[PDB]
DNA sequence: ATCTGACACGTGCCTGGAGACTAGGGAGTAATCCCCTTGGCGGTTAAAACGCGGGGGAGAATCCGTACGTGCGTTTAAGCGGTGCTAGAGCTGTC
DNA sequence: GACAGCTCTAGCACCGCTTAAACGCACGTACGGATTCTCCCCCGCGTTTTAACCGCCAAGGGGATTACTCCCTAGTCTCCAGGCACGTGTCAGAT
């Protein structure tokens, strides 16, 4: 998002309702460049001491990450509008991982 | 028996067969690869994404742009209930 | 998680937790919400490390290439379209911030 | 990869629309995985006696990985495609 | 269940509460053979004339069926109790369904 | 699942599909609960024989056997472990009714 | 209206792609044995469907505390950009 | 494939500077939880119809099995031109 040359669609502070809008209208990853690195790193370092990390294979880990987090979350708002419910709560994130994994 | 043209030209294909074999012969299955399966090989993906460049090119007619982009191709997809099935669990780029 | 997520450890910030609620159409989050949120993405960047790591050591290398990464997206059966090239970062690009 | 082929069949169907270049290796990525799909359906329906992969092979893997009404006119297409190379061979 | 040989926990207009203690304890496929051999032509039937069923092939297609029945209605009971409801419904299945395949 | 049952086939007695409930521990069922459950068993039957009948085909054999749908079980990435031999069903098996 | 920089276009080439025997294997065909599949019939009889009071679960309406949307300011750090360094990928050539 | 050596694309670091963005706080309103009440429909039990399954039977259709014949495709050599990278104009689209 705050990458240069990127298609944001999104102007300074939204409300809760036209952030939907604005976020289903753009294509640029909502996780912050730096702090991805920072983690991959980090969690690499418990393996393997002084792994460099690519900025191609970044990319492609961030990629992932946010298609299958936005996947569990779109899966996460049905259990939440099956109980009449329009609030997606902690119980309802982890019902819609464990209704895949366990 | 026409030697003027590739093996596309002569199926009359604009996907290639020979690229096609590459991915049946090299793909670790099987010893032998007949010259038919590289044919039918090649005509099962030009079909389909045929369908996938005449969705995505009415997505982006009716969003007045005349350059196919990602969000075009990703918004072809979830539109054919028949189409999504195939590669509903790919990663369609964030 | 619930219990993925450890103190001592850079983690996802929170406005950037609720933005992943906007783009799966919720109107309404809980403030509880930002634990399950960080844990699931601090473990599915744990998964995909640790395949990633052992395809780097079979090939002998100490940089973690896009090769690494693809081939452990296709070990945990997940397919990707989205392959970095040299002419990524265009314009509107997918594998932008 | 597929950048040249499928750029000429969106030529052939819409003449005045182009294709990003993110966009077109995206769809060459997905030719590369729709051909790894159907090349290891062929492989498992095979029997263990048969060793080679005929153009029958392949025809069936279309019809299971494809539901309904794309099925039925992959075979169409397929079979037209075979018939047309065996007679210009 | 009404094969010879074993593998039926407990009958005689046995009681609802008793059946989930039961039907935990057997080891049995639970849908008749006849109506299964049925059912499995019947489908043949539509698209290929004349096929001809293995009894080996017939007992390996009921297993799978049931353990593929019986995982959505474990994964429809959860989204039953999320909802804080302890009676299965007809959109609970829907549901369970919708989750993995949509 | 809604609409794949049909009037005209043969499907489940009622009572097997309560049956199907129990092993999963449901303690309470609907009334409307016989229509999706028939309709998930007729669409995993019709998902099953399709992939057995052009495996069967292929061979240029006339009768489904063992073979054939082993290939159609683990053609849906579908591990089975129960393949039944020429001593199954012998006192209290997982093959048996 | 005004950038801009990403896509369309022109060029060099070399490695992908095509053509022509070869022969050996694997696919196809046909006859024969007999194993296993369909059909069914007497009887069972356990299971399935049907019907009838009766109570527990779900739905609806009301009330309310408290947890979340939302402006507003303060605070922190992600990113351009440019720079420079150098750790380490790529490729070559045995053995 | 392991190892050594040369080359050089690229990943790390950092400082300047910007500035979009994240965090915290006060105000207020919508909402999920609690409670009561009521409806209705599903569990429990008895009865009756009915079809799944035993044994045991039989005919026979097609799965294995073997042997013969021959279609074609991996292999090797030769030739060639088509798509891909490098560099550059210029117009589709964001602002």
């Amino acid at each position: 998002c705050r990458q240069k040359g990127a298609g944001s669609a999104g102007t300074g502070s939204e409300t809760n309702s036209q952030e939907v809008r604005s976020q289903m209208r753009s294509t640029c990853l909502i996780i912050p460049k730096e702090r991805f690195r920072t983690m991959a790193k980090e969690i690499s370092k418990k393996e393997g001491h002084d792994v460099h990390i690519a900025e191609a294979a970044l990319d492609m880990l961030q990629v992932i990450v946010e298609s299958c987090t936005v996947r569990l979350l779109e899966k996460a708002l049905v259990i939440t509008y099956s109980g009449k419910r329009t609030r997606v709560t902690s119980k309802d994130i982890e019902t819609a991982f464990m209704l895949e994994h366990g | 028996e026409s030697k003027e043209g590739s093996r596309s030209s002569k199926a009359k294909l604009q996907i290639s067969v020979a690229r096609s074999e590459r991915l049946l012969r090299e793909h670790g299955g099987c010893s032998r690869v007949s010259e038919g399966a590289a044919v039918a090989l090649a005509a099962a993906i030009e079909y389909f994404m045929g369908e996938v460049l005449e969705l995505a090119g009415n997505a982006a007619r009716d969003s007045k742009k005349v350059r196919i982009s990602v969000k075009h191709i990703t918004l072809a997809i979830q539109n054919d209930a028949a189409l999504f099935a195939v590669v509903g669990k790919g990663v369609f780029s964030g | 998680l619930a219990d993925h997520v450890s103190v001592g450890e850079t983690q996802i910030p929170k406005a950037s937790t609720q933005h992943l609620l906007r783009k799966a159409g919720s109107l309404s989050a809980a403030g509880d919400t930002e634990v399950p949120i960080r844990g699931f993405v601090h473990m599915k960047l744990h998964k995909l490390v640790q395949k990633s790591l052992l395809a780097m050591q079979l090939a002998k290398r100490k940089t973690i290439m896009k090769s690494d990464v693809k081939k452990a997206a296709e070990l945990m059966h997940l397919p990707v379209f989205a392959i970095p090239t040299k002419d990524s970062g265009a314009k509107g690009s997918v594998f932008l911030s | 990869n597929f950048r040249l082929g499928l750029r000429n069949m969106l030529a052939q169907i819409h003449p005045d629309i182009s294709v990003q270049t993110e966009a077109l290796s995206e769809l060459s990525n997905i030719a590369v995985f729709l051909g790894k799909k159907i090349s290891h359906g062929a492989v498992t329906l095979l029997p263990e006696g048969t060793k080679t992969i005929k153009s029958s092979a392949v025809l069936l893997a279309a019809g299971d990985l494809y539901g309904k009404d794309l099925g039925r006119h992959a075979v169409g297409e397929m079979t037209k495609a075979v018939t047309r190379y065996g007679s210009a061979k």
